[PDB]
Parts: C-alpha cells; structure tokens; sequence
C-alpha cells in the first residue's frame, strides 16, 4: 500500500501509517520504486 | 606539487552534474553505488569541469551508458561491465520488458 498509493498527501499535511505485527522484506519497497535517494538514518538497508 | 607518489591512477568517465556532488569518498546513489565506489579511505584528487561542447550534437547524442540495476553493491575500484537483465519477482526471464 505505503507504495501502491497514488494521493501520497501534501507535506503540510503529511500522511503517518503504523506499521505493526508483521514481517517487512524490504525487496518490495526495492522492485516498487527506482530509487533516486535511500540515505538511511537508522538501519542499513543491508541489515534492515 | 610537493608530492611522491608510488603510483598514479586516474579514472576518467563523463556523469552528470548531480552525479559530481555524488561521486566522493563513501556516498549513497546508483552511480556511488552500481557505477563507480571510491575506497572510504581516498587518497587522491576529483577533477571535474564541464563539456557540452564534446558530449553534444544537434539532434542529441545518446552513446554514454550508466548501470541502475546490479545484484549488490559496488566494491571499490571495481569494474561491473556485463549485460545481465535484472530479476524482478521469481522469473528466470531474459529479456527487455
Ligand atoms: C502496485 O503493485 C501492483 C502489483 O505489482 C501493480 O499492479 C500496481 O500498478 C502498483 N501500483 C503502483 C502505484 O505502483
Ligand atoms: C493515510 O493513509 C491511510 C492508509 O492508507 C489512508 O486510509 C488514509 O486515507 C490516508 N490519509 C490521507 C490524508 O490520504
């Protein structure tokens, strides 16, 4: 879905999912978008 | 020009403009990360400047090349030059589409 969107909200109004109670296999968010930026402030995306 | 070194390399290769704040030692994009990787160690100079007028022709020019898609990472001072198509989902598919 958080990808598969289409009204992504303004940023005065940014839109805030939770995401809980699951098992996140970032490939999805990887084959869902060309990246043009992944800088990561967390987790590497290696170890994500 | 008060320097010895033990030896010299120098990479040449035309990016574009985004792409030169993008190429230094360790950053995040897929030319700093598919397309060329310095050491995070770098001991060496970036030279860059402009030419539109070798890179440019009336009716365009579209010989450079630049790789998006790769299984992993770019080691440092490693050269990926291949023609593989990227797997997307399961299929073993070999092809454009
Ligand atoms: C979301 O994924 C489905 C299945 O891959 C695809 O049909 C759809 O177009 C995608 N939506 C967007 C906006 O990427
Ligand atoms: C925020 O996301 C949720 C989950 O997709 C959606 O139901 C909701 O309508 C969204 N709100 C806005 C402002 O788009």
């Amino acid at each position: 879905e958080v990808f598969n969107a289409t009204r992504f909200a303004s940023v005065y109004a940014w839109n805030r999912t939770r995401i809980s109670n699951c098992v996140a296999d970032y490939s999805v968010l990887y084959n869902f978008a060309p990246f043009f930026a992944f800088k990561c402030y967390g987790v590497s995306p290696t170890k994500l | 020009n008060d320097l010895c070194f033990t030896n010299v390399y120098a990479d040449s290769f035309v990016i574009k403009g985004n792409e030169v704040s993008q190429i230094a030692p360790g950053q995040t994009g897929n030319i700093a990360d598919y397309n060329y990787k310095l050491p995070d160690d770098f001991t060496g100079c970036v030279i860059a400047w402009n030419s539109n007028k070798l890179d440019s022709k009336h009716s365009g020019n579209y010989d450079y090349w630049y790789r998006s898609f790769r299984k992993s990472k770019l080691k440092p001072f490693e050269r990926d030059i291949s023609t593989e198509i990227y797997q997307a989902g399961n299929k073993p598919c070999k092809g454009k589409g």
